[PDB]
């Protein structure tokens, strides 16, 4: 098939869909399904029952939210199927699914059944001509245009570090932890409860996530900032009321680097990055320090680069160059890399044909990846 | 060493007394009667300017220390029971009131859930506190409160009082007695908090699991034909002397169903424990499931515990919890004190431990030197 | 007669007992657990750090650290805590009253043994002590004086050939692949299967799964094909919660890393190739005897069918005429300790102690002159 | 640069490279 492939970066928090030709993901929206909060049986209420994309943002107060993906693993497969069908809607891509081949993106070290069921859904419910599932860490280097680097993809659900040297991936050096943007949002909810502000509702999870996106910075010296009197930045709720966030602004994201404060048994973003570098072979390590590529939304935290540089400096060997290449487009780097990959003619030899899936069965999608 | 006093402040009621006592000496509404204003002001208020809160706490603690506890404040230590994730500003204001003004030796800001655990003698359980403002679940495992697996919902006594007021104002039938022996709905614009609280505690009750589910289904009544259970008889609650509010039978069992109603979000009082438990470490689940402790004034409503346990066992079988928490044996604890003052009883047990209480508590010299109260937030 | 203690500080599991006994008195995991939460108030009956089985029972809240990694003590405070628990709490004996016969793997850092001796003589004030090679003790336990011991425990797998009591230091071959590496690989393949285990507490659950279910396949490809084409090999395990999880081919892929380190990413020989290379490094005259007296030791050699697989692999590698005989006693998990007890029960061993007088005279470095 | 101007989450007013000082 010579039609333009469709690239669908499958985020835990925000999915990004588009065509491979485009330089940017033309379509992108949160990865959740919004249902009416009350069990509607009367007429005149929010009809349809399934609000996805900006529609869910229009009436966000009245909806109960449910994410299908958690920690990069699909939980509600019906909701994920609804999401993917909505990607092929009149609102997004205005096209039939049977025409275009598809490139998915999946987190590394995920369950095999997740990928198997995703392929089954994309080949059975949608009559797609072909499919290919890539890791986002491989795609970030495609997007940046470099052949080597350590990709630290800190998405909404999963935070993983992957070193690649000259296009060779180190499967045993990959590091992965579940402390990511959603966990930072949960900790921010807890700290805002400590401020005296309640966000119990699932819908209110969205506005505490908005507070995380708007006003939350990583302090190089958290003790000094805590001792220093905070400015108590004011934030506007959707309804109209103001809130003073206070010191929680710098306490919630701090758990990404030091999760053990809240008792979480996790390595921390700097720890997984450094250990992914160190587990690799020794001769590569210096170059792996000289090419660090950030990716994912959680890397967009204010002052994240400086704190990560400080941590890597104090953990790395002395007098070793470090280059945390943090492109401004790091939120959509994974999709841009997927588009660049799908543009290549080599992609023609990578995706599995529908007849190939029918004949070889499930194991094809496992073996053609590597 | 003199016996340390114990204070447990709450929106609805404050429990006060001495350590090493079988129960609190004093339990009163957390209000202060300022001159000139008919309805008194709530002492414990969050998100207010610190001067007003300081004055309120000063007056209330003075009332506690010179009306109910007949003893000087300077002599004896304090064991203040404050719930986990209590608002910070209220906490440092309370400690500042205790230190700067009263000059107590030291205040121990104990957590309510761990203290409630101490009363039973066990060292691990899933403590649910159904307070006035909100219900809160916290697991404790070997004296370590697992803050990571906390849970909370705003289904305490405040929401219940609001629901009662709404239902009464809808199905209002009050005999004014002044040429109004017939029903005269909503003669008064708003029912005071005291009347709602008395109606809730005296008349209302928590129905059985099956009856509650049938009531919830019949609320929608989609193609239903008298599927509701037969309600209890109506009760004629006297108001203000002459007035007689005919509290309907249906309200008495339907008002409290908001605690256990799911409403397309899978969030209720019962589901809260399961949600917290499913987040716990893999090894801690069983010991936390077999040890359940319920505290708080709302839990004292008649038939609450039976409905809660039945709803827990019912929701366990649902597909969300079937895989993980399916084969589990939940069991409720029966602490020696009434559920109003289990946390206070824990604080009282901790108070008589004179040797450790000096080291654990924060000395006034330390507070004067630093002015920073310890907290589980970053320092 | 004052009995001398024998303390096998394994990388994973610490064993301890009195000389002359048949089995160790105390056998507990060598872990130090610490509470995870810091900010919140701590309950009444608590310890700053838990050790041994106490940490294992309370592992749900604690975070565990192994003091010994790859047979090298990395945290000496934790190892000191482990020894204190071993002597005072478990054995319930004063360390100053008895000698102690510790054990160490071959080819370890010299500083490890030096610090071991220093800690034993200064902190605990034992009247004497000794450090012994684990393989030599395990050969003592089997009632042999000629043979090749492939002792594989939680941290390291070392092969030592011995002939008529004369060790051959230049033919010893050490590998860092053992135990913990297999547990981590089991975690990885379990994550591919669907069950995610990340915390240190879950490492104990994965270790228990490895102990209970895993086995060595005589033919790896045939068993893989059987697993693919049928569910006969699937077996169910119950977690402490009560969740039931099914393990399929992963039963015989976790221990297969012993014979194929390429699964773990290390470009090292398998245990069969390591044993064959160690035999071939020996002189030509004694090799036959070693082929007839291959001894398995350590806890990680307890997989079902490992003896048959090792016999098959060595027979394939070795010449046809030589007779291979892998000796795998049922109690081999404690064979490193038992021989140590024998070595402590001998009358001729009273001259092999490092007396405290000699330690004061020469310092810790005497451990390199006396022990080995 | 302007090709990413329309996207919501493009974080601007920050440097694209956080690196240690060069040493000869
Ligand atoms: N004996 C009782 N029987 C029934 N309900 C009661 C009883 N005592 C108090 N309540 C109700 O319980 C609620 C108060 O609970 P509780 O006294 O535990 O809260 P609190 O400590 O004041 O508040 P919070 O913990 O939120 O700070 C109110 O609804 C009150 O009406
Ligand atoms: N400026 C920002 N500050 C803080 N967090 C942000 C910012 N922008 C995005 N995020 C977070 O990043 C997450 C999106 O991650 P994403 O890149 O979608 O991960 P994935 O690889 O799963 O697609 C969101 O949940 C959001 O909370
Ligand atoms: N019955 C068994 N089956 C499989 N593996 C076992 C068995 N018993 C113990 N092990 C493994 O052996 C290891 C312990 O080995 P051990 O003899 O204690 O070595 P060391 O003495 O160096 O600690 C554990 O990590 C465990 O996984
Ligand atoms: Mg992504
Ligand atoms: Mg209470
Ligand atoms: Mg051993």
């Amino acid at each position: 098939i010579a039609n333009q492939p469709v690239v669908i970066d499958n985020g835990s928090g925000v999915i990004k869909a588009g065509f491979a030709g485009d330089q940017i993901p033309k379509y992108c929206f949160p990865n959740y399904v919004g249902r009416p909060k009350h069990v509607r049986v009367m007429a005149g209420a929010l009809e349809g029952d399934i609000f996805i994309g900006p529609k869910a943002e229009e009436h966000r107060g009245l909806l109960s939210i449910r994410y299908p993906m958690e920690h990069g693993i699909v939980k509600d497969w019906n909701d994920m199927e609804r999401i993917w069908q909505y990607v092929y809607s009149k609102d997004q891509l205005q096209t039939f699914s049977e025409e275009h081949p598809v490139l998915l993106t999946e987190a590394p070290l995920n369950p095999r059944k997740n990928r198997e069921r995703a392929a089954e859904v994309f080949f059975e419910t949608f009559n797609v001509p072909a499919l290919f599932i890539s890791m986002q860490a491989v795609l970030s280097l495609y997007a940046t245009g470099r052949t080597t680097g350590v990709v630290l993809d800190s998405g909404d659900g999963v935070t993983h570090a992957v070193p690649i040297y000259e296009g060779f991936a180190m499967p045993h050096s990959i590091m992965r932890i579940d402390i990511a943007g959603r966990d930072v949002s949960r900790f921010l909810r807890l700290y805002l409860r400590k401020e005296g502000y309640d966000f119990h509702s699932s819908s209110e999870f969205e506005i505490v996530k908005a507070i995380k996106e708007r006003a939350c910075y990583l302090s190089i010296n958290p003790q000094k900032d805590e001792t220093l009197e905070t400015e108590k930045a004011q934030y506007y709720l959707p309804d109209g009321s103001t809130i003073e966030i206070g010191p929680s602004r710098f306490r919630a994201p701090e758990l990404l680097f030091r999760p053990d404060l809240i008792g979480e048994e996790s390595e921390g973003i700097h720890e997984v990055l450094v250990f992914a570098i160190q587990k690799s072979d020794m001769d590569l390590r210096r170059t792996l320090f000289s090419n660090i590529v950030l990716s994912g939304g959680s890397t967009l935290f204010k002052g994240f680069g400086d704190r990560l540089l400080s941590e890597v400096k104090k953990l790395a060997p002395k007098d070793v160059k470090i280059r945390i290449s943090a492109p401004q487009e790091r939120l959509y780097s994974t999709w841009i890399g997927g588009s660049i990959l799908a543009s290549l003619d080599t992609f023609k030899k990578m995706w599995v044909s529908k007849k190939e899936y029918e004949e070889d069965g499930a194991r094809s999608i496992h073996r053609k990846t590597f | 060493e003199k016996t340390a006093v114990v204070i447990d402040l709450g929106e609805a009621f404050t429990k006060c007394g001495f350590a090493g006592e079988t129960g609190p000496r004093c339990i009163i509404p957390s209000v202060i009667k300022k001159a000139g204003m008919p309805k008194p002001i709530k002492v414990v208020q969050y998100n207010i300017n610190t001067e007003e809160l300081y004055s309120y706490l000063k007056e209330f603690i003075h009332i506690l220390y010179f009306r109910h506890l007949l003893v000087n404040p300077r002599d004896r230590r304090v064991v203040v029971i404050e719930s986990v994730l209590c608002p910070s500003h209220f906490r440092e204001t309370l400690t500042r009131v205790l230190f700067k003004y009263f000059e107590v030796p030291s205040v121990l800001l104990a957590p309510s859930h761990l203290m409630a655990l101490l009363t039973l003698g066990i060292n691990s359980a899933m403590v649910l506190d159904c307070g006035y403002r909100e219900s809160l679940v916290l697991p404790i495992y070997e004296g370590i409160p697992v803050l990571n697996c906390w849970g909370a919902l705003p289904l305490g006594g405040k929401a219940l009082h609001k629901e009662l007021e709404t239902q009464l104002l809808e199905q209002c039938t009050v005999d004014t007695g002044a040429a109004k022996e017939q029903s005269l709905p909503s003669v008064m614009g708003s029912i005071p908090e005291g009347v709602l609280e008395d109606i809730k505690v005296r008349t209302c009750f928590v129905s059985d699991l099956t009856r509650g589910l049938k009531i919830q289904a019949a609320k929608f009544n989609i193609d239903g034909n008298t599927e509701r259970p037969s309600p209890p008889p109506n009760v004629d609650y006297p108001l203000d002397g002459e007035k007689i509010l005919h509290v309907l039978g249906s309200i008495r069992d339907s008002v409290v169903e908001i605690l256990f109603e799911q409403d397309n979000e899978e969030k209720s009082v019962a589901t809260l424990i399961l949600d917290s438990l499913m987040q716990c470490p893999i090894d801690t689940r069983k010991q936390l499931a077999e040890n359940l402790v319920i505290i708080g004034g709302t839990s004292m409503l008649p038939g609450f515990l039976h409905r809660l346990l039945a709803e827990i066992r019912y929701l366990v079988e649902k597909p969300k919890y079937k895989k993980t928490l399916g084969t589990k044996t939940f069991r409720i604890h029966t602490p020696p004190a009434k559920a109003n003052c289990v946390a206070w009883l824990g604080g009282a047990i901790f108070g008589a431990l004179q040797d450790i209480l000096g080291s654990r508590s924060v000395s006034k010299e330390y507070y004067n030197q630093t002015g920073r109260i310890p907290d589980w937030c970053s320092l | 007669d004052i009995a001398a203690l024998v303390v096998d500080n394994g990388s994973g599991m610490c064993k301890a007992g009195f000389a002359g006994d048949d089995a160790p008195r105390a056998v507990f995991p060598s872990i130090v657990g610490r509470p995870r939460h810091q900010g919140v108030m701590v309950g009444m009956g608590q310890k700053d750090s838990y050790v041994g089985d106490e940490a294992q029972s309370k592992r749900g809240i604690l975070t565990l650290k192994y003091p010994i990694e790859h047979g090298i003590v990395t945290n000496w405070d934790d190892m000191e805590k482990i020894w204190h628990h071993t002597f005072y709490n478990e054995l319930r004996v004063a360390p100053e009253e008895h000698p102690v016969l510790l054990t160490e793997a071959p080819l370890n850092p010299k500083a490890n043994r030096e610090k071991m001796t220093q800690i034993m003589f200064e902190t605990f004030n034992t009247p004497a002590m000794y450090v012994a090679i684990q393989a030599v003790l395990s050969l003592y336990a089997s009632g042999r004086t000629t043979g090749i011991v492939m002792d594989s425990g939680d941290g390291v797998t070392h092969t030592v050939p011995i002939y008529e009591g004369y060790a051959l230091p230049h033919a010893i071959l050490r590998l860092d692949l053992a135990g913990r590496d297999l547990t981590d690989y089991l975690m990885k393949i379990l994550t591919e299967r669907g069950y995610s285990f990340t915390t240190t507490a879950e490492r104990e659950i994965v270790r228990d799964i490895k102990e209970k279910l895993c086995y060595v396949a005589l033919d790896f490809e045939q068993e893989m094909a059987t697993a693919a084409s049928s569910s006969s090999l699937e077996k169910s395990y119950e977690l402490p919660d009560g969740q039931v999880i099914t393990i399929g081919n992963e039963r015989f892929r976790c221990p297969e890393a012993l014979f194929q380190p390429s699964f773990l990413g290390m470009e090292s020989c398998g245990i069969h190739e390591t044993t064959f290379n160690s035999i071939m490094k020996c002189d030509v005259d004694i090799r036959k005897d070693l082929y007839a007296n291959t001894v398995l030791s350590g806890g990680t050699t307890m997989y079902p069918g490992i003896a048959d697989r090792m016999q098959k692999e060595i027979t394939a590698l070795a010449p046809s005429t030589m007779k291979i005989k892998i000796i795998a006693p049922p109690e081999r998990k404690y064979s490193v300790w038992i021989g140590g007890s024998i070595l402590a029960s001998l009358s001729t061993f009273q001259q092999m102690w490092i007396s405290k007088q000699e330690y004061d005279e020469s310092g810790p470095s005497i451990v390199h002159r006396k022990c080995f | 640069d302007p090709k990413y101007a329309d996207l919501p989450g493009i974080a601007r007013n920050e440097p694209d490279v956080y690196e240690t000082s060069d040493l000869p």
